[PDB]
């Protein structure tokens, strides 16, 4: 009874990243992962901080919710 | 607004040595997921030690600097998902040969 | 006359059997060190010392106490042999 | 070894009301002495003071537990 939505997303997830801890709950209870800082670039999307990698999706919390309530991914934003 | 349980709330975790195939990622994934807290090395706050692997020296080691730690199997923590609830620890615990 | 209290503060039950006169030895040491042994399997029992395989009942217990230890008489042998507290998880007892 | 044998072979009867009672079980328990129950009383020893029904017991008080532990030996009733 877990659903499996973030399946194949690598995320960067800035610590300071407002409700930081719920959204690391979900995302990776629904089957996504985390990028440690050092491993950027193997970030596919990053949420927040452009800079840090341009190369990589841009998405934002938002994104995470719009996801799980659509039980898909969604395009990032 | 999704509500996953939280039976592992307030109990801190460190995944041990190696584990088989996608083990690993299936462990985080549960005790993230039931609002457990996962220690990325075997620090002062680690209370549940996770391990695949036969009882360990560096058990004994850890034992002198934090003497509250327990040992347990994974089949603790998939059983808890099994169930959705805490089970107790003990029935799935590491002792030395 | 000053007896070491490393048991102190420690609530133990000797639960089930035990071979020729372990049970009094047991008695005697958690004594001597100061633990506390309980008559029953009430609330305040923190570890369970058995010389039998894991019990049914052991599950049942944990039931009313979940923060329960259970632990081999050598545990309580070798801390008078060593003369200090050792750590009860290098002799516990867990389900085949 | 710390857990000197002395009294070995004593089985002794100690009241609960006995003045610092838990401090006297420990170091006799600690020192190889047996507890008789209340109910077995009367297979005791040794008996602490105020005894009845047990007159073939060896008289003994809360003195007696501590002088033999100085001495390190059983030492004459008291
Ligand atoms: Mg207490």
């Amino acid at each position: 009874v877990l659903l499996d939505i973030f399946t194949g997303v690598r995320l960067y997830l800035p610590p300071s990243t407002p409700d930081f801890s719920r959204l690391r709950r979900y995302f990776v209870a629904f089957d996504g992962d985390l990028v440690q800082e050092f491993d950027m670039t193997s970030a596919t999307h990053v949420l927040g901080s452009r800079d840090k990698n341009p190369a990589a999706q841009q998405v934002s919390p938002e994104w995470i919710w719009a996801c799980i309530r659509k039980r898909r991914l969604v395009a990032p934003s | 607004m999704p509500e996953l349980p939280d039976f592992f709330e307030g109990k801190h975790f460190f995944l041990y040595g190696e584990f088989p195939g996608d083990e690993r990622r299936r462990l985080i994934r549960y005790v993230t997921a039931f609002n457990g807290e996962l220690e990325d090395r075997m620090n002062e706050r680690v209370q549940f030690v996770i391990t695949a692997q036969e009882w360990d020296p560096n058990f004994e080691e850890a034992l002198m600097e934090n003497p509250s730690l327990a040992f347990v199997r994974p089949r603790w923590i998939y059983s808890c998902n099994e169930k959705q609830k805490l089970l107790p620890h003990q029935l799935y615990g590491v002792v030395p040969q």
